[PDB]
């Protein structure tokens, strides 16, 4: 729990009335998203 | 007072990657002590207003 986190990064068992700075909140990315140019000026394949 | 600002080692020195953390664990508490300082900076700021 947070007061756990606080207590060993303090190293004591009591911790005093304040604020402390335990971790760092990061969000990671959930989706992966690829993109490119729409365009597709069709070879004459079909053509010949 | 100035800017009171804060530094997070482990996304500055390195972002998505998670191979930094293990190597930079290893060369210590340097970064503990950039933690603490600039702390230190900013409870100093807000006891100088």
């Amino acid at each position: 729990d947070p007061l756990s986190e606080t207590k060993c990064t303090l190293k004591s068992f009591t911790v005093e009335k304040g604020i402390y700075q335990t971790s760092n909140f990061r969000v990671q990315p959930t989706e992966s998203i690829v993109r490119f140019p729409n365009i597709t000026n069709l070879c004459p394949f079909d053509e010949v | 007072s100035m800017t009171k600002t804060s530094v997070d080692c482990t996304m500055y020195i390195c972002g998505d990657s998670t191979e930094c953390s293990n190597l930079l664990l290893q060369y210590g508490s340097f970064c503990t002590q950039l933690k603490r300082a600039l702390t230190g900076i900013a409870v100093e700021q807000d006891k100088n207003t």
